[PDB]
DNA sequence: ATCGGATGTATATATCTGACACGTGCCTGGAGACTAGGGAGTAATCCCCTTGGCGGTTAAAACGCGGGGGACAGCGCGTACGTGCGTTTAAGCGGTGCTAGAGCTGTCTACGACCAATTGAGCGGCCTCGGCACCGGGATTCTCGAT
DNA sequence: ATCGAGAATCCCGGTGCCGAGGCCGCTCAATTGGTCGTAGACAGCTCTAGCACCGCTTAAACGCACGTACGCGCTGTCCCCCGCGTTTTAACCGCCAAGGGGATTACTCCCTAGTCTCCAGGCACGTGTCAGATATATACATCCGAT
């Protein structure tokens, strides 16, 4: 199909030029699934986390989102409890030029700096914007104690 | 049969092994050329985690093949 | 020696005797061929009720005496007899048919 | 009223009451239908019906028949100055026009 | 089953018959073309109106009804042929 | 002046480009990658990301879509891409 | 089977309450449904829309008053307004 | 001697600049004064609200410009350049305004 | 009392309105009917809005009645509310 | 205080900062539009009602708001808002 | 969709889904609505606004000015083809008229 | 100003036929009685805004005059269209055959209405600074009398 | 074909002000959850009429010839709007002041939807008969060439 050799293309460059902090690929034969692994930022309370997620792609593609969950759990405003994740790259200006490597940038540059504008998880978030520190070191816990 | 592996600090070590290798064996490789303790190592192959019990053929890896090492550090 | 009248007054006389009756003023077959033409253009396989058909007659036949008239009157404005495209055209434009 | 009669027949009129009210509460034009509004709107469907009527039954004993037909509900509704006004838009199946020809037209005396 | 060019079948006659109806002394010799333009014109604004109200229903007969709603839509209203 | 081959490909579908469309921003994309991006999508370019929905509505009236110019280059100079499809 | 509903036999009715002597065709008895079925429909409309103006939920007799004092014409306007107050004020009592 | 534009020619100047601009052609009290003559002809003693006049004043005015528009129109059909009664008659004869 | 206030509508403000519709050469019986035609229009419209305001048990006719009416009319007016 | 009034204001803002992102709106330009938004709806609406009344039925289905964009609206607009209107409905069932 | 957001946006809209879904429910139009009929009436309102307001804010950048004024929005509506046919009948408040002089009356 | 043909139209009489006015079975909507509650009528209060008035200043309206362009009537031309006749064409009417699709009925399941707790989206009010209005000076460009 | 003087229009820079955009507090309608009566989606059946075809008239359409009257260009006359200058008038702006009625709230009561039962008014179908359409034969109004 025509999406068959952009997902080459995708596969392909995702090999010669892999990211860093992020490493992508097919956890099984069937190449519409696909699965994810990012590290949390170095300028960022998520040292020594890795978080995993999984994505199915449509079979109409590229110019529909695939579906992006994680697996893991994590203390983050936007970050559900089941792995829904709210942002406008994925759904609301989801547009064929972008690529998987760019919207996993930009979930990293989200790691990197919590989105207070509509988060997901509103509780935690006046709890973030109440004191840093709170924050800070509730989200070590978390993740020294699952995602660790 | 040379791969290459990135850590955490952006730098990119050097591995000859072969694919017939245990995980348990790369760690042990990497905790030798590296002094970093084994228990404070995850393995990632596109988003793939490593297992110890495992080996190397069963991911079905090729020639200079890129990997992701992870630090566990006990404590935050 | 044969006698004919002068040129215009029959035409009155057909005047005076088509504002008299009230039957319909166009042929029925190509009508209907014409109207089935244009609906399987718009989308195809269609049938027609036959009152369907004379409604869509009706209609049109009115529309047309009536742009006929103000056609009449806008070129009576202009100091002639005649009808001409011009005519048609400026009594369609003022009613915002198609500006 | 004697409150024993049909309705329409209470108010004095000759249109349904009852079916006007079905038609105004089930027609979702409002929540509540008052209880005396159909009778001031049947009241009015009368009348105008009976003008209408009227004009067009003059009409055709003017023409010498027995029956009205289209034309001569069409002459009817034109010839009267309020009724053209408030049919101006309407088409009436087998109406013809009034006769009429601009004076320009007419041959010189 | 296609059809060719049936605006022919609006005679020339017919044309003047409908002009005299409206009243109408002299006619020149190009109204008939304007007249076949305008009248392609408007079945096809009544005919599309028309279309749309059979196939909304899940019919494939259009009806006098069809008609007469499309007509008083558009802006001229019909009587005669129900509704 | 002639384009190669190189950059004659399409730029979403990282395949030859048949039948180009010029948008406002002077961005080109084959027809198959509008129409679908029109009918399926955020209704933009792609590369730009703004809207051009009164210049797609205008050109799609009377049929003013396709650049001839760069269409004829490309099927006069690489005509075997067409072939192929 | 279904039947239909009209205002046939009313208009008839009416008709001989006028014209004793005359009678009606079937086509001009289509035309005269139409047509009161279009005068109804613009009256209750107006009323209806009026009513919704005032921020109401009920159409009551005024309501009608002024749609009908609204749509038709002066002279038929007094003619009808008179008479529906009229068959009001006799079916009130 | 002193300096004198053909006659013609400034009209047209005051046609491009009228046709730029947006604000009100008719002075205000006169239009306020009339409204309220004709209110107090329908009901006597009633106050008007300024937005009422304001948008009385701008449904007449363009109003007022069609009309003027279309009269033109049937000038320059009639082999002219000026505009009399006729005209408008004719115009708002072919509009169905009046019939 | 309001009497003899049609003669407000000025020459120069029909002619102004004449220049702005596209109108280059003016005759001289214009003004007469612009006026009694412009008269029409306001009684027409005032009578509905008078009558809207009628209904509502009002008295002040505000700018609601006037674009309502204007709806009515087919005349459909902006950016006064509706 | 006064009663609280409903308009179209917010939303027509973040629309014209969508499109353009940095053009500003006097306020008699959002009278204009909030006054066309509400004519529009109002057209569209009123021709559903009558569409869903005269095949007898009792709901107003998004087929019934489908058919009176495609009577109401030119050619071309009216094949954009049906695209549009499809593509909003098919995102948001699933 | 996912669910645990505004009905507004999980189809992408930015117009007020719940509050169309109230005014077609208490505004006399049918007995029931369907759930699908607010979702499809918001995105063509939003739509049609849109258009609109990208020919005002062109004809406004085309003026020089960065403020949309009613005289924009007549000249935006006024010159589109299909625009004008919608609004046949609609008289902008303050919005002029187009500039056009007839052929003839031009100096020779 | 007629006068005689010659034409078309109007008018009086037989007839026969199909559509209208009426009679009848019946069943589905309309009428009658009773209940509940919310929508609307009514009284009271507040304060916004509409009406009213005065003084200035000045841009806009009113009036007069010279004249040039445009409205309008008259003449001549020839070409396009009215009018009549013979010929060709397909519309109109009847009769028959076939079936696709309109219309009606029975099942039942999923879509939508209703009600309660709740909370965040959206509105009223305040405030501020920048985009637009305004003024003065100068550069640019149609315009017309004169060659 | 042109050159130039006078006049209107566009650019640019500086100054100022008020309204549009953002922020805060708040209250109420949208949200979510759960339950339940029913609207219509579907399968099935019947049977109406819409389509297709064939044959026979004959009425309407077509092509052609001839003449004439009407459209159109051209000329001439005259008279009436136009452009400009001067004088009068009242529109507009800012100011103040008063109270009328629009807008809101609290209270109460009675009008109408909803339910059940029962029954007769209108609808479908069938039938008789005369109003009007048709054919035929006279009577009269009207037109056109010619005195
Ligand atoms: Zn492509
Ligand atoms: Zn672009």
């Amino acid at each position: 199909h025509m999406a068959l050799k952009r997902i080459n293309k995708e596969l392909s460059d995702l090999a010669r030029d892999p990211p860093a902090q992020i490493s992508a690929g097919p956890v099984g034969d069937d190449m519409f699934h696909w699965q994810a692994t990012i590290m949390g930022p170095n300028d960022s309370p998520y040292q020594g986390g890795v978080f995993f997620l999984t994505i199915h792609f449509p079979t109409d593609y590229p110019f529909k989102p695939p579906k992006v969950a994680f697996t893991t759990r994590i203390y983050h405003p936007n970050i559900n409890s089941n792995g829904s994740i709210c942002l406008d790259i994925l759904r609301s200006q989801w547009s064929p030029a972008l690529t998987i490597s760019k919207v996993l940038l930009s979930i990293a540059s989200l790691l990197d700096d919590p989105n207070p504008d509509d988060p997901k998880v509103p509780e935690i978030a006046r709890i973030y914007k109440t004191d840093r520190d709170k924050y800070n070191r509730i989200s070590r816990e978390w993740t020294q104690k699952y995602a660790m | 049969m040379q791969i290459f592996v990135k850590t955490l600090t952006g730098k990119t070590i050097t591995l000859e092994v072969e694919p017939s290798d245990t995980i348990e064996n790369v760690k042990a490789k990497i905790q030798d050329k590296e002094g970093i303790p084994p228990d404070q190592q995850r393995l990632i192959f596109a988003g793939k985690q490593l297992e110890d019990g495992r080996t190397l053929s069963d991911y079905n890896i090729q020639k200079e093949s890129t990997l992701h090492l992870v630090l566990r550090l006990r404590g935050g | 020696k044969p006698h004919r009248y002068r040129p215009g007054t029959v035409a009155l006389r057909e005047i005076r005797r088509y504002q008299k009756s009230t039957e319909l003023l166009i042929r029925k077959l190509p009508f209907q061929r014409l109207v089935r033409e244009i609906a399987q253009d718009f989308k195809t396989d269609l049938r027609f009720q036959s009152s369907a058909v004379m409604a869509l007659q009706e209609a049109c036949e009115a529309y047309l005496v009536g742009l006929f008239e103000d056609t009449n009157l806008c070129a009576i404005h202009a100091k002639r007899v005649t009808i001409m495209p011009k005519d048609i055209q400026l009594a369609r434009r003022i009613r915002g048919e198609r500006a | 009223s004697a409150k024993a009669c049909t309705r329409s027949s209470r108010a004095g009129l000759q249109f349904p009451v009852g079916r006007v009210h079905r038609l105004l509460r089930k027609g979702n034009y409002s929540e509540r239908v008052g209880a005396g509004a159909p009778v001031y709107l049947a009241a009015v469907l009368e009348y105008l019906t009976a003008e209408i009527l009227e004009l067009a039954g003059n009409a055709a004993r003017d023409n010498k028949k027995t029956r009205i037909i289209p034309r001569h509900l069409q002459l009817a509704i034109r010839n009267d100055e309020e009724l053209n006004k408030l049919l101006g838009r309407v088409t009436i199946a087998q109406g013809g026009v009034l006769p009429n020809i601009q004076a320009v037209l007419l041959p010189k005396k | 089953k296609v059809l060719r060019d049936n605006i022919q079948g609006i005679t020339k006659p017919a044309i003047r018959r409908l002009a005299r109806r409206g009243g109408v002394k002299r006619i020149s010799g190009l109204i008939y073309e304007e007249t076949r333009g305008v009248l392609k014109v408007f079945l096809e604004n009544v005919i599309r109106d028309a279309v749309t109200y059979t196939e909304h229903a899940k019919r494939k007969t259009v009806t006098a009804m069809d008609v007469v709603y499309a007509l008083k839509r558009q802006g001229r209203t019909l009587y005669g042929f129900g509704g | 002046a002639i384009p190669s081959l190189s950059e004659c490909q399409c730029g979403i579908c990282m395949e030859i480009l048949v039948e180009p469309v010029t948008l406002p921003c002077n961005h080109t994309l084959c027809k198959p990658c509008f129409q679908s991006t029109v009918e399926k999508a955020s209704l933009c370019c792609p590369f730009c990301r703004r809207r051009v929905s009164s210049w797609t509505r205008y050109h799609t009236r009377r049929n003013s879509l396709v650049n001839v110019e760069l269409w004829t280059i490309i099927q006069k100079h690489y005509p075997r891409e067409c072939k192929l499809r | 089977r279904s039947r239909k509903e009209s205002y046939s036999i009313y208009v008839y009715k009416v008709l001989k309450q006028v014209h004793p002597d005359t009678g009606i065709s079937s086509k001009a008895m289509g035309i005269m449904n139409s047509f009161v079925n279009d005068i109804f429909e613009r009256i209750a409309g107006e009323a209806s829309r009026l009513a919704h103006y005032n921020k109401r939920s009920t159409i009551t007799s005024r309501e009608i008053q002024t749609a009908v004092r609204l749509l038709l014409p002066g002279e038929l306007a007094k003619h009808a307004v008179s008479e529906g107050t009229k068959a009001v004020t006799k079916y009130t009592s």
